[PDB]
């Protein structure tokens, strides 16, 4: 299948028509998603299959083809940009300064962009391009906007 | 049967259109990975 690094939409033929359910970044060989886009089921790039290798429903992260890669980290500091793939639309940058999620076990950026649901797993990056996390897992405040958190996982 | 197909290169966009607020909010992650306010 096709291996090159970069930003690929995940679809499904299994509803009506073909359907965009998320979004995925290719690194070193390694396809990576948000756990809730795939359900960690296995994908097809051409003739070529891809397994699941390591998922945590927790994390909201799924890795195939091999261990997660992604390790930027957003600096607390500065704008970064959703690359975001919406469905049947273009892959567009948006920038934005994130906002930030405060938990009891530390806290996370978070960005206040509002996009269908098939755009989670568009990835967020900083001013040289490194992914610092995936779009797609947040929550709906006062007004029903939209705020997701900026998801990283952790390379082994 | 899921599939996947290439929509463009990661890169930082000079110029890109810039929007979006910044709010601080108090959330829990449950072990669903659910997200939630907390107040
Ligand atoms: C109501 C929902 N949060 C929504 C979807 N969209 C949208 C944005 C970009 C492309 C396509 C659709 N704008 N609001
Ligand atoms: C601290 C680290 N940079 C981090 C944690 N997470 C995370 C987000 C949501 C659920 C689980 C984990 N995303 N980045």
């Amino acid at each position: 299948g096709e291996t090159t690094d970069g930003v690929y939409r995940v679809m499904t033929r299994r509803l009506l028509g073909s359907t965009q359910v998320g979004v995925g970044v290719m690194q070193e060989g390694v396809f990576h998603t948000m756990w809730h886009v795939t359900k960690g089921a296995a994908l097809r790039s051409g003739e070529g299959r891809l397994d699941p290798y390591w998922g945590d429903v927790k994390q909201d992260l799924v890795s195939y083809c091999g261990p997660w890669k992604l390790d930027a980290a957003w600096d607390g500091l500065s704008e970064v940009q959703l690359l975001a793939v919406p469905p049947g639309e273009r892959a567009k940058n948006i920038q934005t300064l994130p906002g930030i999620f405060k938990t009891k076990d530390g806290d996370i950026g978070a960005v206040a962009l509002d996009y269908p649901a098939g755009t989670s797993g568009s990835p967020i990056l900083d001013k040289c391009g490194r992914v610092i996390g995936l779009y797609g897992n947040g929550v709906v405040i006062k007004n029903g906007s939209y705020v997701s958190a900026i998801t990283q996982g952790k390379r082994e | 049967d899921m599939y996947i197909e290439r929509a463009g290169d990661i890169t930082w966009e000079k110029d890109a259109e810039v929007t979006g607020n910044s709010p601080r909010l108090d959330v829990a992650l449950d072990e669903s990975g659910d997200f939630s306010l907390v107040e």
